[PDB]
């Protein structure tokens, strides 16, 4: 179900299914996708935006193969048709913003979110490749996060997002700061993924202060930013100036930390990731608890407010300590 | 057959160890043993270091940090485990933990 | 180089799997036994900075002690050093094992020579008898410290082996035995293609045939 | 039982008709006559090799391996016979059985059946060999829907709980065991040791079976509590505390 | 020649060989099979136990190979018809066990050994899966003891006999003990393969009593037990109350040495194999020895008095260290 | 341009062309091929050596393949006709020294070079194999050592002459030393390469004196005897003298050096290959700068005395060292 305008409706009042199982005929499984895709073609013209999922086009790729073999045709790179790759790219192409045709001017859009099989997670057979060669996002689940408890199971290694120039037009007039502060989370993330090779050397204590602000502001980040108890009411949706005001909660708190750190290292008084943790304690509980805010019980206001509140709170325990 | 021990150091070490029970003149009249007198200097007693290590029953030696750190040069070059040598504080200087020769292998003792 | 040029086969294809989960096996072996060794190692850095420590305190006492038995017993030093004939104390190389490594230890061994005997007999007595017995705790001390670092350095050496033993298989002998089962599969399948078109091109002149005995 | 038998030496042909007859038998049996049924194909790669000789017989150039391209399909109109139905209290569930020939997992008989069905029962040469019966290698077995087929009101409150443990604690106990030939025995920590005894009782216990011997789930469940009040309850960390209070005891 | 009733007679008498040279023509080498068969049953009918020596269906597959490939059929995998399978299955399953016609009661049978030879001892070879896909018993080579000259070279852990469960009832009534002999030997090579990897890949030095014991009884099972050289005039041939007996001798010694060691564990004189082997080291001269007793000159009396004065010297040795 | 008579002549007229580039009519490269053939047949026949370079076998080889194709034949492995290996061995055929026709005894040659474009870089290709089977002299080259720009990228490992024996007869009288200072040339270079796996997988560490010497000497041959940049004035052509004289050089520094480890190594005074190189750090650049002598700028007599003088100068600084 969903809330529109308050009410909850069911999302079969605008949701189609091309449901169809594997003892189906080959033809309808090979077909499903562009019968899939034409539909959404079809809302799309008259300026709906379709989110169209394709739950296996690994399944749909073997439906082509198996087609392919039954007409004997020559098989290609690894068993499947001499036209697979062609075929993806004339599939995903289909997917785009259009100016819808017609006279009353409208814009349309369908996304295509075509999920792939790879064996064992073995991304070189032919429709993995294909499939990572023709989109342009790839989300990268992971079920070693998922049993980690790591809910959502996405990467944040292997994922990636062609469209982040595309978008800084939009991010750029409506949430002005959030490019410099996605910047700064991956390169906070990718720190982590190199530190944890040295930890395993040389050990946690070993690490710079510098070092060890990055391990930390990382696992608050990882933990209370990326991890997301979707089953809960207050993050089941967290709308995107709630998304930008933690990460920029979060990343004000890296920087104040670097340079706590970096300015004193020279000092008498040199601060420690360890001084920092005792003093703003309190802080740290608070970014960690930032995800409670509710967008249906506190206002969007509101919630700007208390991450305000919370930014200065954190600048003013900094300024003491400094 | 079996392992002895050999020392340098002041003469109050040597003494100290002596009356510990280690000293002992070999065959060829050799003692394990040398106290370095301020008549001894640098290079004999690297050359008594250096006796010490090659001869095989000598087993485990002992060192005070500031003749270790006169040695130094000889001690890098030092690199199999069975001639122990032990750095060790005395009367004259006292020791510390930095810039031993066993120690430079360890990189997380911070 | 790149492949183990053994020749393309369903036999070859089964022998590399096999050979590859080996190298695997190997390395999570060795990968263990590093782990084991490195954890010995690290637990051997401890000890012997406690040891250290503790020794930066027994030999202050053995130092304090020699001065007491100056004071009452006049300087000895030359009789000691004169007096040496055979050595009371001696050692004895053990054996310690970690993994299958070897460590040497030493036994801390009396031969009952005590040529100091008497030295103190007129005055030294009680005090030169302590000191005795105090540089007999600093020799405790000193050889459970060189036991330590002979071990130390011994497990060094094999860990440092390990570690490039383990590197080695998953940076040299696992690609190249994964590289040889992707040369071998592509040219499976490359047999398998060419026995396709022979047979297409057999069926499409038996048609042909059957057409022209029409 | 309604059993059928296509014997070796009985025409291939028949050989493919023989898994329709018993799915169509369990068609009526389950959606008709309402029943719950388990369908037993044994040897579908013996149903490969006939599917392949009718195919060359048609005179069709082979595909992957030697078997027809339509391998997948055909494999899933036999298996996707099954499953319940909307309003019928009888159903259908499947074990098919594959030889899968040289071992080989990447074989298109056991793919394609991987694609097809919802797990995996694997039986190891290694414990066949120790001469462990029934030879049922958990660690790579796995029942996609087991979570459904568990819980309360069907089994038992702490079956899923039971089976996470047993899994974590046997694969624990088969590194333990490798790192046993490395650092040998009086190396080991006493969990090490604990790791060690539960390993060896749950093969000898809980896995070895006898070809004679049932048991039912809540049996199976308390061998398996037998085996991990080899622990103390703080080992048992994918246990919650409700159900170890409850179940650990006795 | 053979012995029956006292008096030497020729094989010949009771043996019937259909030869077949490679150069013979392919149809001939195809029935060659089915003639041979067809004798082997008709000798059954009569209420003899006729065995049947196939020499190559390797061969045999090859003809229908050629044979299909000149009829101009589709072939299956690697080139063999599509009912190559079908074929060796309606030639196998011609053995067994028969109640025969006719109206005086007796019961014949024919036992069907049959020889494969693939290319490269490629176990997937199709003739060689066909055959699997049929036979009861296979006997598969290992070219590691055939290499090493260890003969018969039975690769006893991939070979198997499915008639074990069958042949359990006849065991539990003329050779009672054999079974739990036959399992603990399979147990026994089992855990020295499993122990062979870490001591080759590692080392020997970690290895504990109980592994020592296991290796060095498994070393003696297969060097002493099985190792047969057939040309010998002691070993052309093994009755089975020589083999349980062997058998039975070797694993009550690996019983016993368990037992001491598991006895010493946690105690002050702890047995170890490096005692044990010093100890008794006749008594494993004499293990090893066992095969060298010859049933044709050594009545089955003196053979079973000799393996059971090896069981006394055992259990005092061992009763002794103890 | 080659003096003749001391004249100077351009090698054009000596020179023929045939010309079927890529892009032109495939047809024709069989008869580009035969046709090359011929005409140096017909100089043989006049009593010249000529010499006829085939700049690819295997665009013949796929002329064959398409023609196949087209007149739908089947085809051997890779679709190639099953008279690919005929053809190749007609043409590499008429290539030997002949007495040719006619009345005044003459005496001519037609050489062969043809190089073969495998695809993808391997020699399993049909084309290579065939043509190996024909051949008596192969130059693999090494796409590895292409790219390093080891050139000429002769694989010193796999490639071979069949010619080596019949040229001794010239060698021990034109060149005397040359035959043992190849024999060891090779023996250096493939002791090199059996270090090459050790060192891999367990370092430098563990080689003896001697190995560091045929490690360190064999680069020095890779570097500076068996690479050759072609397109240079004093390594476009190097005569056979230049050759002989290098080799002489290295594998004379070669045998010293191992003269002086061996002579010392059971000394105290142990000389070692890092003594060897700090001390002759000018003598190992010498013999890495002989290559940069310019036949025709340096005279043949200059680039003897400087390789003799090189030799005085190796002997002086051993002697001096030891």
């Amino acid at each position: 179900t969903m809330e529109v305008d308050g009410k909850v409706e069911s999302i079969m009042k605008r949701t189609a299914l091309v449901a169809n199982t594997s003892n189906m005929p080959v033809a309808a499984r090979e077909a499903s996708i562009y019968t899939g895709i034409t539909l959404s073609e079809y809302f799309r013209d008259m300026g709906y935006h379709v989110s169209m999922m394709a739950d296996s086009t690994s399944r749909w790729a073997e439906a082509l193969r198996e087609i392919s073999g039954r007409l004997a045709e020559m098989p290609a790179d690894s068993g499947y048709p001499a036209y697979l790759g062609a075929r993806l790219a004339s599939f995903y192409e289909r997917a785009g913003r259009v100016k819808c045709l017609g006279n009353p001017e409208r814009e349309g859009s369908v996304s295509i979110v075509g999920a792939v099989s790879p064996p064992g997670g073995d991304f070189s057979d032919p429709v993995t490749s294909a499939t990572l060669g023709i989109v342009q996002v790839f989300w990268g689940l992971d079920k070693k996060l998922a049993q980690r408890k790591h809910f959502p199971s996405v990467n944040w290694l292997i994922s990636y997002s062609k469209y982040m120039r595309a978008l800084d037009e939009y991010y750029d007039k409506h949430f002005t700061e959030f490019v410099p502060l996605r910047t700064k989370a991956k390169e906070i993330l990718q720190e982590e993924e190199d530190l944890a090779e040295i930890v395993q050397l040389v050990g946690k204590a070993s690490l710079a202060e510098t070092d060890k602000i990055t391990l930390e502001v990382a696992k608050l980040i990882k933990d209370d930013f990326l991890q997301q108890n979707g089953y809960t009411p207050y993050d089941r949706f967290c709308p995107f100036y709630k998304t930008v005001g933690m990460l920029s909660n979060m990343i004000s708190f890296y920087d104040m930390a670097r340079r706590a750190v970096e300015t004193t290292a020279q000092s008498d008084n040199k601060i420690t990731w360890s001084i920092i943790r005792e003093h703003m304690g309190e802080i740290l509980y608070k970014l960690s608890s930032m995800k409670f805010k509710d967008p249906v019980k506190d206002g969007e206001a509101k919630i700007k407010a208390d991450y305000a509140q919370l930014l200065e709170d954190m600048q003013n325990a900094f300024r003491s300590l400094e | 057959r079996g392992k002895l021990i050999a020392v340098i150091g002041d003469e109050d070490t040597v003494t100290g160890f002596l009356l510990g029970g280690i000293g002992e003149l070999n065959k060829n009249r050799h003692p394990n043993f040398l106290v370095v007198e301020k008549d001894t200097t640098i290079n004999e007693i690297e050359d008594t270091f250096r006796q010490f290590l090659n001869r095989d029953d000598i087993g485990i030696i002992l060192i005070n940090q500031y003749i270790a750190e006169m040695v130094r040069h000889a001690l890098d070059a030092h690199q199999r485990s069975i001639p122990a040598v032990l750095e060790i504080p005395s009367k004259e200087h006292p020791y510390d933990a930095a810039k031993d020769s066993i120690l430079r292998r360890a990189k997380g003792m911070f | 180089k790149d492949r183990i040029e053994i020749f393309p086969s369903r036999m070859a294809q089964t022998i590399m799997k096999a050979r590859l989960k080996g190298a695997q096996t190997g390395r999570n072996l060795l990968k263990k036994k590093s782990d084991a060794l490195t954890l010995r190692f690290r637990q051997i850095l401890k000890k012997i900075i406690e040891t250290k420590m503790l020794m930066g305190e027994v030999m202050r006492e053995a130092a304090f002690s020699l001065a007491e038995a100056k004071f009452t017993a006049g300087d000895f030093s030359t009789t000691v050093i004169q007096n040496v004939n055979k050595a009371q104390v001696k050692i004895r190389a053990k054996k310690d094992n970690v993994a299958g490594v070897t460590l040497p230890v030493f036994e801390h061994y009396h031969e009952g020579t005590d040529s100091y005997e008497l030295t103190g007999l007129a005055r030294g007595g009680e005090q030169l008898a302590k000191l005795k017995r105090n540089y007999a705790k600093a020799v405790e001390l000193l050889v459970e410290l060189a036991s330590l670092q002979t071990s130390f350095v011994t497990l060094d050496e094999a860990i440092k082996i390990t570690n490039r033993r383990v590197n080695a298989i998953e940076h040299v002998i696992i690609p190249r035995i994964e590289r040889t089962l992707a040369y071998i599969i592509t040219e499976l399948d490359e047999r398998e293609r060419e026995e396709f078109y022979r047979l297409k091109k057999i069926q499409e002149k038996k048609k042909i045939i059957k057409e022209k005995s029409e | 039982v309604c059993l059928f038998l296509n014997l070796a030496n009985d025409p291939t042909i028949e050989r493919i008709i023989t898994p329709r007859l018993a799915l169509t038998t369990a068609e009526f049996l389950a959606y008709q006559c309402e029943k719950h049924v388990l369908v037993i194909l044994t040897d579908m790669s013996s149903y490969a090799e006939a599917l392949r000789e009718v195919s060359a017989a048609r005179e069709e150039v082979p595909g992957r391996r030697g078997f027809p391209g339509y391998m997948y399909t055909d494999l899933a109109t036999i298996y996707e016979r099954a499953g319940r139905v909307e309003g019928r209290n009888g159903s259908i569930t499947q074990i098919p059985i594959l030889t899968m020939p040289n071992d080989d997992i990447t074989h298109p008989i056991p793919d394609l059946t991987g694609y097809i069905t919802e797990g995996q029962i694997y039986v190891d040469r290694q414990l066949h060999n120790r001469q462990i019966y029934p030879p049922i290698n958990v660690l790579p077995s796995l029942s996609r829907l087991m979570k459904s087929a568990i819980g309360e009101g069907m089994t038992r409150k702490d079956h899923a709980d039971v089976s996470n443990q047993l899994y974590a604690c046997y694969a624990i106990g088969k590194d333990v065991q490798a790192m046993k030939a490395v650092v040998g025995e009086e190396a080991l920590t006493s969990d090490d040791l604990l790791y060690l005894e539960f390993l060896q009782k749950f093969e000898k216990n809980f896995i070895t079976q006898g070809p004679y011997e049932n048991r039912t789930v809540y049996e199976t469940l308390d061998i398996g509590w037998q085996l991990l009040r080899i622990f103390p309850k703080e080992m048992l960390k994918r246990i919650p505390q409700s159900t170890l209070s409850e179940f650990y005891p006795r």
